[PDB]
């Protein structure tokens, strides 16, 4: 069959590319060591590039490790420093938020006090990383779209653990730091406040989350479909469009009646991705604070479906019939 | 109408089963043999939905609910107002979706471009197919498909999700979700990269691929490249669609018990010193 | 003694930025630890006294 | 490739063998599969690095 | 907060409608930003179409092109338009496909159609040409996969036309963009380029299924053997994909 | 003789003196703050 | 006396924006912990004063 | 002669003098504010 | 024994000192947290225990 | 003996960091194992000894 | 002779003397810290 | 002779001589620590 | 008697790294499985002996 | 003949000290197992 551009059939490696650099002079804080990996080269660039050791990045890395360690040692102290039990219960242990009977006041260390300390360091690391993205775009004389797209993720991140607990009157509304526990919190949050399916902003965020995956399957396949026309070089197609941009546009113009440009595709791509946590952040922020039961909110706003059938298994079958006896 | 460059690409040929009989454009849309069947199936399915809405008693888009038959009906056809209409719309939906994918094959064949998009859509079709015709057959009843309602099919997901006792512990759902979050994460970063390079601060030259390539090298220490991101992104989205198909096809006909109890293999191993 | 040579090894710009952030985070952290305990929570003691 | 693909094929065969090898001496399919998957990652990666 | 104003319209409803207004503005902004290329609309006769859609064209934005390539304003006067297209309409109306007057692949009208890009090679950050033969590359070499250099080239119909002489690499991003084909005297003369995304490399031979043996002699050439301009780059890539529909009647005619 | 930063020995000597003056001042107020807390509510 | 040399190595523009943001956040953050404390919540205390 | 930020010695001397005037002004208001609130409701 | 000064001929002072500084503080924080976890060595709580 | 020839193979600056992280990780792991056992948990023994 | 970091023997001896002086001073504080901590509720 | 990292034969001999002294010193403290903790709570 | 020429095909630095990892992993694994059984668990035997 | 760029002159020397290390590693392992066997025999 025709060669699908999923895996490169041959890859070349030359001298390592350090960077472009300018009078902003990013070289001093840039690492001098790079590596090459052929396994990752079958699908992308094979060069493991050099970190830029900025102060926002270093602070984020140091404080992020502090949050990671604090949660880790509390987890290790959960099972009494038993490593085999710690590994076995790794997906189950967590650093639980403070008990609800403490409010915004600082709770004792064993009852969420270490959660606040870990959360504070996590907040510093996450914000510092965002400042790194903003500074890196500024030093590269590029757009701040990476920083703004990241800031959208910060919005839901801040709402989940900082903004909502502050104006909910208790630190207990924060998300536990656990693999399964934050899944338990995710389910319990929906159950406590009705049903987040019936939260319009949760539904809106789901619309953009499906759309984000939908677009990036559309965009990923369309570019790979026009990669025979140099469609992977999107930036040069923006400045001087070739048959790759035209065919990609006409594929979707002939399919769904309208298309995008090689640059306008990423504006569509950016916004649904950015809108996914923005809408979710709004929905969580006003969940409980404003609406304490989403299904009842749906009932009074007339978008909760009504079912006229019976709700019992005895109305459709019988216990003996189900067992086959 | 036509774009400023569309005239040349509008050439005859590149059809699968149709010929010059259906080889024409209606507005911007391209009609083919499968565009004829898409138009028939989509209109028939859409009209039957509103016909069912009329008999349901409400035309509210939120409250419209066409539901599959009872589980007592098994795999056989049900009365139209008792679930049979849902089966026909499902048949129309499968025909509309398959024809749409086959039409996209005709679009890309005429343009000389690859068949990546119809293949990528087929993965999303497979996710719908496994939800409405594959899972019901493995259970022996058409009543396990989701109802055709804006909010009714949200109740089905909620009920099916809790029908397996905290669906969050489903290992395939765990894999499927992290593909959904990564795809949106990848979409945001990739969309930001191109826009940032193409739209610098005022008075600054536009940035080429080298400037955007080194940004993540200075950001996360590795950049997958202009070509790499599109293929990894397509696989990230296709895996999300594929693993979503897996997480629901293994729910009923594979693991009838609760999903946390699936993790009992990890909790109960000989290596662990109980 | 003669620890002044540390500036021949450490960049004055780098060490002070790290020191400034490190001291504040170690000043906010400890303050929260006393705020955690009921014995050293000066806010609660004022309420208890009054 | 070639050598790396073959080395991966040896690992998945070994992973399948360990999946059923531990099932014979007890365990369960899921417990055996994890060891089989773990074996495939370890010996498959080691063979793909050392042999090739 | 917990109390409602004028009915059941609470703060959650107010936020929902505020987003609805913002989204409508966003869709207008997003849709307009995609109208910078290919607009205004036209009909099959080339005249301006009576209908331009519900979205007006946006304000002119400017791109400060690098390496001293001037500025660029997208909305208006697309310089990439091709003037003499070898096509004529199969119908007096609109919405019907064009039939090429002469050779579709030589004229480049259908899938073989290219775009009138700049006649200059693409440049990296250094200002050097972006795509260069690996012979001119400083320290580049094959790191993994099958090296196609020296492998015979097999066309779509199975004919052997020549062996690969070199691969045109992208030193800026470190990947192969082309393969140089040294045509045998029977099947043509000189060297021609085939993009890596259209070629399939096997263990012993390298094959392209899009173009038959007789069409390699007509593959567009490059003015210089050391660099390829965007115009030649677009012509070369389009020609191979044009053969997916024009190599023989069996590809153009219905498959069922 | 060795200076990775580049500043000379004399420059290091004066910078350390200022840093120590700041460090002792920061420490001195810290000790007084630590001392005054001990009379308030001792932790030993 | 000689602390003025801190500006020879710190950029005044970079420090001041960090100083201004840090000063307000610290001022705000301290004001919230007072509100959380029932003894120092001057808002709810006025209601208690009014009896 | 150790200007890491490209700012000469004389400019730094006046920069700090004005900055301290702002710092003392900020601290003086804070001291009065702290003194006022301690009389209103002491925390010690 | 006394030739330990040659460790600087292998390790540059800048990188080892930065690694040493982070390691010592993390070690100090790790140990302090451990004692704070134990009820016997939690100096904060036993202060409350003494009236 | 003649074990000094290992440095003709191993890079001193890459193996010193290798054992440096290994020795501490080994030391930390064994300390954690001792803390897990109630017999050797010197922190809990101090609490038990005080009674 | 065997200078992996461009640092001569004389610098190494000078720098190690400072490092050991700082090390012993840091260890001396820790010893007094541990000795006082052992007097007040020992762990043995 | 064999040199995969440089370090002519003389250089490697002196590197191991001080490495062995460091290893013995580290193990000597470990032996003393192990002997001390065995007297405290033996594990045999 | 002629096993010295194994290194003619095996790179020393390539096999020494693998051997060092293998020996420690094997030693830890044997120690771990030895702690799994209650007969050879020297930590529990010490606890039982002093009881 | 050779795959790692070594000759018989030093490859023999390399194995000579490797066996010395192997014997020393085994010797301390033999006494370790002998001590464990006396303490807690497993046969
Ligand atoms: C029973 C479970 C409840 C449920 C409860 C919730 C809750 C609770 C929430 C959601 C939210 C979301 N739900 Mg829901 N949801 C349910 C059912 C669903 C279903 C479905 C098919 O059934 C779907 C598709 C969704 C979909 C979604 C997404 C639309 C949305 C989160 C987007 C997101 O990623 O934000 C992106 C942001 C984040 C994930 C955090 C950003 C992380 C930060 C920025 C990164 C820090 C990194 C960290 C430091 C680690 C770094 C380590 C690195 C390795 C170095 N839900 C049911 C109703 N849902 C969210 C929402 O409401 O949005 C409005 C949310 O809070
Ligand atoms: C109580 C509920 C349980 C739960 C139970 C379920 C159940 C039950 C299901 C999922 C499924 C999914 N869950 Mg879950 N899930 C939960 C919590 C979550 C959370 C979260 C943050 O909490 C998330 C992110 C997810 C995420 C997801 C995705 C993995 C997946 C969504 C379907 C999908 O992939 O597309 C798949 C669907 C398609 C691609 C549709 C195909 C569309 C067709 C081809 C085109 C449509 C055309 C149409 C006609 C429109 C045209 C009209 C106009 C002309 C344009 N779940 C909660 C805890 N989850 C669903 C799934 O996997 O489905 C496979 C599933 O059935
Ligand atoms: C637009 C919404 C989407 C989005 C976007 C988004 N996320 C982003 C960005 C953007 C645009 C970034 O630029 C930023 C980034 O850099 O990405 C690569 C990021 C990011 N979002 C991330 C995660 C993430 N995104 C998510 C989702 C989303 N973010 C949405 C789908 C999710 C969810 C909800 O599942 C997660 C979990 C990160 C990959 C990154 C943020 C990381 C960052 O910059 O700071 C965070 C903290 C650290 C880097 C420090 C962590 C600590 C250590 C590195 C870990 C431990 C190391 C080791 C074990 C130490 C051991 C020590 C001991 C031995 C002593
Ligand atoms: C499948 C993998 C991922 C993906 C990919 C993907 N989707 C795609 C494509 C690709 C690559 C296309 O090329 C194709 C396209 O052209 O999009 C614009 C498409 C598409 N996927 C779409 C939607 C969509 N994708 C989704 C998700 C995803 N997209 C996945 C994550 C979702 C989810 C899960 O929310 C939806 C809703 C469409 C925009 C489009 C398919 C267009 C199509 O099929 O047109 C023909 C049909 C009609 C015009 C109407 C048919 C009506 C029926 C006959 C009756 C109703 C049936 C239906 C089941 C009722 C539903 C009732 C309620 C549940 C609402
Ligand atoms: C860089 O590269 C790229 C581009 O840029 C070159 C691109 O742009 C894109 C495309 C992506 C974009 C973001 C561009 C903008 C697009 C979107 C925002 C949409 C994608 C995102 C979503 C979240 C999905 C939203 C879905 C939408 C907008 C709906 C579109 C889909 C539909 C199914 C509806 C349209 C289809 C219709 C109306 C039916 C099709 C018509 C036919 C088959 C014709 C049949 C006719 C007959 C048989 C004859 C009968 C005639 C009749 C009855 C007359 C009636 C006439 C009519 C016209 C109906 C990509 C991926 C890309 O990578
Ligand atoms: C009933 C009706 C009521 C109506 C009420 C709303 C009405 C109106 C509000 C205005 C709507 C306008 C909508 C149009 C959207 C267009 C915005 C846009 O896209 O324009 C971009 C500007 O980018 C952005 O604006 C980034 C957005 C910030 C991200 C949010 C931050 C999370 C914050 C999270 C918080 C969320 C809050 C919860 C041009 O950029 P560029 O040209 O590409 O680059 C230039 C180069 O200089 C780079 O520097
Ligand atoms: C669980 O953990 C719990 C128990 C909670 C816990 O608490 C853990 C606590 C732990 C681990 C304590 C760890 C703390 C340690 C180790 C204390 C480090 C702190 C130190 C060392 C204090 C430095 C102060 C230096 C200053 C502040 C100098 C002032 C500098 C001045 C401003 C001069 C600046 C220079 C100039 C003005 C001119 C120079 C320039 C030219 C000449 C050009
Ligand atoms: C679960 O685990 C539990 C049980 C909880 C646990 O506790 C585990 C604990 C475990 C395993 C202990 C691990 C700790 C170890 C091993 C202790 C290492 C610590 C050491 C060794 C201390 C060095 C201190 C040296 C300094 C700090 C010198 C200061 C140097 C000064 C600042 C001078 C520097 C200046 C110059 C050199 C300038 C000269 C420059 C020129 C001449 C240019
Ligand atoms: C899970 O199982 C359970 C039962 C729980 C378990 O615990 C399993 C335990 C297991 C398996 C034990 C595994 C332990 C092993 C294998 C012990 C390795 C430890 C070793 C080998 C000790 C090295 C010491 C090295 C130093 C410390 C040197 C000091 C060097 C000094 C500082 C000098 C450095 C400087 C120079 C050389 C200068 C030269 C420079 C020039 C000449 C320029
Ligand atoms: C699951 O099952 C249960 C029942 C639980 C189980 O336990 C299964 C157990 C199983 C399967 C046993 C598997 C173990 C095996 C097979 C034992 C291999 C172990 C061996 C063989 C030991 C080598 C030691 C050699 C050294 C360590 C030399 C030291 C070398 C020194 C350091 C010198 C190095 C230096 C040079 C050479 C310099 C030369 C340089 C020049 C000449 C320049
Ligand atoms: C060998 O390893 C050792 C060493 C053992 C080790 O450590 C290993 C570590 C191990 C295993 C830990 C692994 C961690 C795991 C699995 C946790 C996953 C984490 C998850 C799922 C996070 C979900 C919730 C996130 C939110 C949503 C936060 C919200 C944060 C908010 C925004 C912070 C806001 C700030 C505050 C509340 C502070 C306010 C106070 C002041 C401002 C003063
Ligand atoms: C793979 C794609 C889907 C292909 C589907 C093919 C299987 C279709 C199954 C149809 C089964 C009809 O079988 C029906 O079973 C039910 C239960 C019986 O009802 C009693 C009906 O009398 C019988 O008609
Ligand atoms: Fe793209």
């Amino acid at each position: 069959p025709e060669y699908q551009n999923i895996f490169t059939q041959v890859q070349v490696q030359g001298p390592a590319e350090l960077g472009v650099d300018n009078e902003n002079n990013l070289t001093e804080e840039r690492t001098t060591g790079t590596g090459f990996s052929q396994l990752i080269g079958w699908i992308g660039n094979a060069q493991l590039g050099p970190i830029y050791l900025g102060w926002f990045g270093i602070i984020s890395l140091v404080t992020g490790t502090l949050w990671f360690n604090i949660v880790g040692f509390n987890m290790l102290s959960q099972v009494g420093y038993s490593i085999p039990e710690f590994i076995r219960q790794l997906f189950w242990l967590a650093l639980e938020p403070p008990s609800p009977e403490y409010g915004l006041r600082m709770p004792p260390l064993d009852d969420g006090g270490w959660f606040i300390i870990a959360s504070f360091f996590l907040l510093v690391s996450v914000i510092s990383w965002w400042l790194r993205s903003y500074q890196l775009a500024e030093m590269h004389k590029m757009g701040k779209h990476v920083a703004w797209a990241f800031a959208a993720a910060i919005w839901l991140f801040l709402v989940l653990g900082l903004f909502r607990p502050i104006l909910m009157g208790s630190w207990s509304e924060a998300v536990p730091y656990g693999i399964f526990p934050h899944l338990d919190w995710t389910t319990a949050f929906s159950i406590r406040y009705g049903n987040l399916y019936y939260n319009p902003f949760h539904a809106l965020s789901i619309v953009f989350l499906y759309g984000s995956v939908l677009l990036f399957a559309m965009h990923g396949a369309t570019i790979l479909a026009v990669t025979r026309f140099g469609g992977d070089r999107e930036l040069e197609q923006i400045y001087d469009r070739g048959t790759a941009s035209e065919r990609a546009g006409l594929f979707w113009r002939w399919t769904m009646g309208f298309n995008a440009t090689m640059e306008g595709i990423h504006r569509w791509a950016w916004w649904f991705a950015v809108l996914t946590p923005i809408t979710g952040g709004i929905g969580i922020l006003l969940t409980g604070t404003v609406v304490d039961n989403w299904f009842l909110w749906a009932v009074e706003h007339n978008f909760a479906p009504d079912y006229t059938q019976d709700y019992g298994y005895e109305a459709y079958t019988t216990y003996d019939g189900f067992l086959g006896r | 109408a036509l774009l400023s460059f569309e005239r040349k690409y509008r050439v005859r040929g590149g059809t699968l089963i149709g010929g010059d009989l259906f080889d024409f454009w209606v507005g911007p849309f391209y009609v083919g043999f499968f565009g004829v069947t898409t138009a028939f199936f989509a209109l028939l399915g859409t009209i039957l939905i509103f016909w069912g809405a009329s008999q349901q008693g409400t035309f509210n888009p939120w409250l419209i609910n066409i539901a599959p038959p009872d589980l007592s009906y098994g795999l056989g056809m049900a009365p139209l107002m008792e679930g049979g209409l849902w089966q026909i719309i499902t048949i129309c939906a499968i025909g509309a979706f398959v024809s749409w994918a086959l039409r996209e094959v005709e679009i890309c064949r005429k343009l000389g471009m690859g068949y990546h998009v119809p293949f990528a859509f087929s993965v999303a079709i497979f996710a719908y197919v496994t939800l409405v015709v594959f899972r019901p057959l493995l259970m022996g009843a058409w009543g396990h498909g989701f109802p055709y309602g804006i909010w009714s099919h949200l109740d089905w997901v909620s009920n099916t999700g809790y029908a397996y006792l905290h669906f969050h512990y489903n290992p395939a759902h765990m894999i499927a979700v992290t593909f959904f979050f990564t795809t949106t994460l990848a979409l945001a970063l990739h969309g930001a990269l191109v826009l940032s390079a193409a739209n610098p601060p005022k008075g600054e030259e536009v940035k080429g691929p080298d400037n955007e390539d080194t940004f993540f090298r200075d950001f996360i220490g590795y950049s997958i490249g202009t070509l790499g991101i599109h293929r990894v992104g397509l696989l990230l989205a296709l895996n999300a669609g594929f693993w979503s198909a897996v997480c629901i096809i293994i729910s009923g006909p594979v693991w009838t018990k609760g999903w946390p109890e699936w993790w009992n293999w990890w909790l109960e191993m000989p290596i662990w010193p109980s | 003694s003669k620890f002044y040579k540390i500036w021949l090894i450490f960049d004055p710009r780098r060490v002070f930025v790290a020191q400034g952030v490190f001291l504040f985070l170690l000043a906010a952290m400890i303050h929260l630890v006393l705020l955690s305990t009921e014995h050293f929570n000066w806010f609660e003691l004022a309420a208890a006294n009054a | 490739m070639t050598c790396t693909i073959t080395c991966w094929g040896i690992g998945v065969l070994l992973g399948i063998m360990t999946t059923v090898g531990l099932m014979v001496v007890g365990w369960s399919f899921l417990q055996g599969a994890f060891m089989g998957v773990l074996a495939w990652l370890i010996v498959g990666g080691v063979l793909a690095v050392a042999v090739c | 907060m917990e109390e409602t104003f004028f009915g059941n319209f609470d703060l959650a409803s107010l936020s929902l409608w505020l987003f609805y207004g913002f989204f409508a503005l966003l869709i207008y902004y997003l849709q307009t930003e995609n109208m910078r290329e290919g607009y205004p609309l036209e009909d099959d006769d080339g005249n301006t179409a009576a209908n331009q859609g519900p979205f007006p064209l946006p304000k002119e934005k400017t791109f400060k092109l690098q390496h001293g390539r001037g500025e660029l304003t997208l909305p208006g006067e697309d310089v990439q338009r091709r003037d003499n297209l070898a096509l004529r309409k199969t119908a007096h109306g609109n919405g019907f496909p064009m039939e090429p007057t002469g050779d579709p692949m030589l004229d480049g009208v259908g899938p073989a159609s290219w775009s009138k890009r700049r006649d200059v090679p693409e440049l990296d950050a250094h200002g050097h040409p972006k795509i260069v033969p690996m012979s001119a590359a400083e320290g580049f070499g094959v790191s993994a996969g099958t090296d196609p250099r020296g492998l015979p080239v097999m066309a779509g119909d199975g004919e052997i036309v020549g062996l690969v002489s070199d691969m045109w690499i992208d030193e800026a991003e470190q990947l192969v963009r082309y393969l140089e084909i040294e045509l045998d005297p029977e099947w043509g003369d000189g060297k021609r380029l085939v993009q890596r995304e259209m070629v399939r490399i096997k263990s012993d031979r390298v094959k392209v299924r899009s173009i038959y043996g007789k069409h390699f002699k007509n593959v567009p050439k490059t003015k210089s053997p050391n660099q390829v301009t965007l115009l030649e780059e677009d012509k070369i890539m389009a020609y191979y994909a044009g053969g997916t529909l024009y190599a023989d009647e069996s590809r153009l005619e219905p498959q069922l | 003789d060795l200076s990775f930063t580049g500043l000379t020995d004399e420059q290091a000597q004066e910078l350390h003196s200022v840093y120590m003056s700041g460090l002792w001042l920061f420490s001195a107020v810290a000790v007084v703050a630590h001392l005054a807390t001990f009379i308030w509510r001792p932790w030993f």
